[PDB]
């Protein structure tokens, strides 16, 4: 029955450590993404959470009618 | 050919006015496309000083723009006095 239908104690031993591995990844990644997300919407100073402001070549820079802009 | 001739000649015994409205309308917006004087409209458009010519500083590389108003550089209107 076990040469037939089953394999050896290491197969499951080394897959539950891959397993593991991949998972134990995951979790800190998740942790270290929710803390990024809350420190870039916190200062504004990443990628994300980047709000639109005026378009600065939409400004008129030529003589107005008035020395004074 | 002959069809649109007939229904012209009925239009204009039975609604003049909405034949005149039609071909006045027709010209005026044909026409314009056909003008030489449009482009004539918008250079003395343009030729209105509204505001003040403010100077440009001199670099010493501007050889087409003017150091006195009297002077041969710069923009003529010797066209639209003769127009
Ligand atoms: C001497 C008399 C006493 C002997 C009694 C022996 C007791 C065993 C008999 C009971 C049958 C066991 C139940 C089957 C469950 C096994 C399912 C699974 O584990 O087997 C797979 C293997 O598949 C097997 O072929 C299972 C087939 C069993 C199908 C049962 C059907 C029997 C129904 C009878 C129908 C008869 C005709 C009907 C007429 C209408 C394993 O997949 P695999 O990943 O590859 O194997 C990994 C191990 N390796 C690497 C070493 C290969
Ligand atoms: C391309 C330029 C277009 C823009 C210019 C037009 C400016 C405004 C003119 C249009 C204003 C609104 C028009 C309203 C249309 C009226 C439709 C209608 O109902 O017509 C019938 C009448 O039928 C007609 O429309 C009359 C004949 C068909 C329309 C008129 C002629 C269409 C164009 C003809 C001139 C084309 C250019 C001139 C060519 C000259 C020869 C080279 C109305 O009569 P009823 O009140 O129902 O009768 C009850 C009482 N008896």
């Amino acid at each position: 029955i076990a040469r037939t239908f089953y394999d050896g104690p290491e197969k499951n031993y080394e897959k539950t450590m891959a397993i593991l591995q991949i998972e134990a990844e995951k979790a800190e990644l998740r942790l270290k993404e929710l803390e990024v997300r809350r420190l870039m919407r916190a200062r504004g100073d990443g990628p994300w959470y980047q709000y639109p402001t005026i378009d600065k070549a939409l400004i008129d820079h030529s003589p107005k009618t008035t020395p004074d802009n | 050919a002959g069809r649109i001739a007939s229904f012209l000649k009925n239009a204009w015994a039975k609604e003049p006015v909405l034949v005149a409205s039609f071909a006045i309308g027709g010209l005026a917006i044909i026409l314009p496309s056909l003008s030489p004087y449009t482009n004539y409209a918008i250079r003395i458009n343009r030729a209105t000083p509204y505001n003040y010519p403010v100077p440009l500083r001199d670099d010493g590389n501007m050889p087409d723009v003017p150091s006195h108003p009297q002077d041969p550089q710069g923009p003529s209107l010797e066209w639209l006095k003769n127009l």
